[PDB]
RNA sequence: AGAGUGUAGCUUAAAAGCACCCAACUUACACUUAGGAGAUUCAAUUGACGCUCUGA
RNA sequence: ACCUCGGAGCAGAACCCAACCUCCGAGCAGUACAUGCUAAGACUUCACCAGUCAAAGCGAACCUCAAUUGAUCCA
């Protein structure tokens, strides 16, 4: 008689907030989630809760590049060494292509 | 199990913080930042006001 | 709702059976080399070499330089083999290699590099800085004959210019000294 | 470059002074197009140049003009549209769109 | 008026080696989860093979500006056994010389721990630093 | 994505048996 | 007697990339480090010194 | 039988969705206190109260886990 308890959970509102084509500025969070689903690529930083945020202004792109794990993470090291000769991973990476330049040259005085 | 104590600085009195500590050990003498000196001085355990 | 792939899968050339007989990756450097080699192959999906701007690398340019001289490669190879065989017979070189103490002259290797693959490195450094893109508008060449220019400032040293050096205007107020090998029967035109 | 037969040009000559920047507008592409079947490139050497104290004297007693100055400017930072009620914003939100950091007075 | 005063308010630069020389070029940050991450301008690519030792210097785009390998006759004829430590030391020295002759004097070396703990890589880094080029590129102004 | 032609590209546990 | 051939164990490589062994760690395997031996069979696209197959 | 919160399917590929539908749990922890001070841009458990990431600077040698918790007044 009503043995289960604690199943009254709510939604975390985790998902993609900026798709490919939207003009994302610097600092806008791309997508918050748990576990590395969309690994960061170019101009995409991470935090503590494994979130994605942009660093420069431009168009966010979603491609699939190779996954090269870090040698210090022994788990990924053994997961890679347990692969046969000729096995790749290819995960989804998030890239932000910059459009506006970071500065230019402008005349000030004339002496 | 644990206990919360307050550390008093030697140089520049007036700045103190709180940190966790074991209950079956001795006192603490760590290196904490002091804003009034902008360096690193010594801190001594003094007066506990928590028993968690 | 399933669409067929628009090309061969990267993990489809191998079979999922008899995996215990295939040789696994014994280290990580092999996997790193395999990844960096596969990342260079043109794929059919969205890759990094497409969105960040590559200025269209697959494009053959036009060479406007001098052709390389006709040199027999087999004779040069056998001469180099004989030279390294005569040099290997020395025992002092073996002792220097075993004692981890063996130095080489810098001027000799510099001259040999300038005489051999010097023009190739000069051309790749010139195309890295985008010289052929602004001068000849894409057309590139190879400087066959070497060039040497050294300024005159103080009274003992010098201010040479190589393949991307840094010369201050206070040390380049006068005309430098250009020196290059040439024969009697050919004219040159210097442009700066 | 390296030319084959001795050819002389006169439309690219410069006078003895040659201190005018309007006449030194040289183009290597057009110069190579005008002389294509004659000269052939065979040598190249480049270097980097920076600003020093001799540029002032050069512009003074070599070009008869003033020394131009520049500055690596940067675009202004991005800021969203200022709403009427900034919900959950720090006190420094009004200073982000403020012109001058001085107490302004209108009719007073 | 002077006709030579045509300066214009906006001045452009057609040199790719310009933004990184003034500490104003942006670094392709991110990645994090992989190693050699692209937050630099010049890298020290080293390839060790059982026959020859090749070292390259590549930019953030993917092209090499200068390389040093024992396959070249200029280095192969002055030493013996392209596998020992003196070979890689001479390769590092000639690479430092070529990069000093090319103007580049800032590069980031991010090797592996098992290779950094060896002696050949340490002596190569020592010969690179003693040549006149220090590793570890500085920070970026307004990153 | 499941419907895109690049589906099942990040699969890796099918190539191992440990 | 005829045919297929022709870079070390391999190359839709032109003197390189994969391979092998020894010395250090390991019960042992293995990574890594420190080293070693290796080839265009001859005379200018041609003809013949090595292997295999078909025979007697 | 329960009174708070998280996860697994119902809710399958952006997001949200309940049941006295069936199961694991949590009221904490193994180690350094720069676990210092400011400051663009966002997500936000479908409102609010709350929570979280971070550009850059001064300062310094060169942070792990899933819930893991307590507001007004007063002392
Ligand atoms: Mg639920
Ligand atoms: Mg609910
Ligand atoms: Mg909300
Ligand atoms: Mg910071």
């Amino acid at each position: 008689s009503s043995k289960n308890l604690g199943g009254k959970s709510s939604g975390r509102r985790q998902g993609i907030k900026k798709m490919e084509g939207h003009y994302v500025h610097a600092g806008n969070i791309i997508a918050t989630q748990r576990h590395f689903r969309w690994h960061p690529g170019a101009h995409v930083g991470v935090g503590k809760n494994k979130c994605l945020y942009a660093l420069e202004e431009g168009i966010v792109r979603y491609t699939k590049e190779v996954y090269v794990p870090h040698p210090r993470n022994t788990e990924a090291v053994d997961l890679i060494t347990r692969l046969p000769k000729g096995a790749v991973l290819y995960k989804t990476f998030v890239h932000v292509v910059p459009a506006k330049p970071e500065g230019t040259f402008k005349l000030v005085a004339m002496l | 199990k644990n206990i919360l104590v307050r550390m008093v600085s030697e140089a520049g009195t007036g700045f103190c913080f709180n940190t966790k500590r074991n209950r079956l050990r001795e006192k603490l003498t760590l290196l904490h930042y002091d804003p009034v000196v902008k360096q690193r001085v010594l801190f001594v355990e003094k007066k506990k006001i928590r028993s968690l | 709702r399933r669409t067929p792939p628009l090309g061969p899968m990267p993990n489809s050339d191998i079979d999922l059976s008899n995996l215990e007989r295939l040789e696994k990756y014994r280290s990580f450097d092999r996997y790193r080399r395999r990844a960096e080699q596969e990342a260079q192959a043109p794929h059919w999906w969205r890759t990094y070499r497409e969105y960040f701007g590559e200025k269209t690398d697959p494009k053959e340019k036009i060479d406007i330089g001098l052709p390389p001289p006709k040199v027999s490669r087999t004779q040069q190879l056998l001469e180099r083999k004989q030279a390294i065989q005569e040099l290997r017979a020395n025992v002092e070189e073996e002792r220097a290699a075993r004692l981890r103490t063996a130095s080489v002259p810098l001027d000799a290797v510099r001259a040999e590099w300038e005489r051999t693959c010097g023009p190739y490195h000069k051309q790749r450094l010139a195309e890295y800085y985008g010289l052929y893109r602004d001068l000849f508008h894409g057309a590139t060449f190879v400087p066959r004959v070497p060039l040497h220019v050294a300024y005159a400032v103080g009274e003992d040293d010098l201010m040479p210019v190589y393949c991307g050096n840094e010369v201050t205007p206070t040390e380049a107020a006068q005309a430098p000294e250009v020196t290059y090998e040439a024969e009697e029967g050919s004219l040159w035109t210097l442009l700066l | 470059f390296k030319q084959d037969q001795p050819i002389d040009f006169s439309e690219d000559a410069r006078p003895s002074p040659c201190y005018q920047l309007a006449q030194r507008t040289f183009r290597t592409f057009d110069f190579y197009k005008k002389h294509q079947e004659t000269m052939t490139p065979a040598g190249l050497s480049f270097f980097q140049c920076r600003w020093d104290d001799s540029v002032t004297y050069i512009f003074h007693q070599l070009l008869d003009m003033r020394e131009p100055v520049f500055e690596f400017v940067r675009p202004p930072p991005y800021h969203p549209k200022q709403k009427r009620f900034p919900h959950r914003q720090p006190l420094r939100y009004l200073d982000r769109y403020r012109d001058s950091h001085e107490p302004t007075y209108g009719i007073y | 008026p002077v006709e030579n005063e045509a300066v214009a308010p906006e001045f452009t630069n057609r040199n790719p080696r310009n933004l990184e020389l003034l500490s104003v070029a942006r670094k392709e940050r991110g990645w994090r989860t992989v190693f050699p991450s692209r937050e630099f301008w010049h890298r020290l690519r080293v390839i060790r093979t059982q026959h020859h030792v090749e070292a390259l210097v590549e930019h953030q785009n993917g092209k090499v500006v200068v390389s040093a390998s024992t396959r070249e006759w200029a280095i192969k004829k002055h030493l013996y056994s392209t596998r020992n430590v003196v070979a890689c030391e001479s390769i590092g020295r000639v690479l430092a010389q070529r990069c000093l002759e090319a103007g580049i004097n800032f590069m980031v070396y991010q090797p592996t721990p098992w290779e950094a703990a060896s002696d050949s890589m340490k002596r190569l880094q020592s010969a690179m630093t003693e040549g006149g080029v220090v590793l570890r590129e500085p920070q970026r102004i307004y990153e | 994505y499941k419907t895109k032609p690049t589906h099942g590209i990040g699969k890796y546990k099918h190539l191992i048996k440990a």
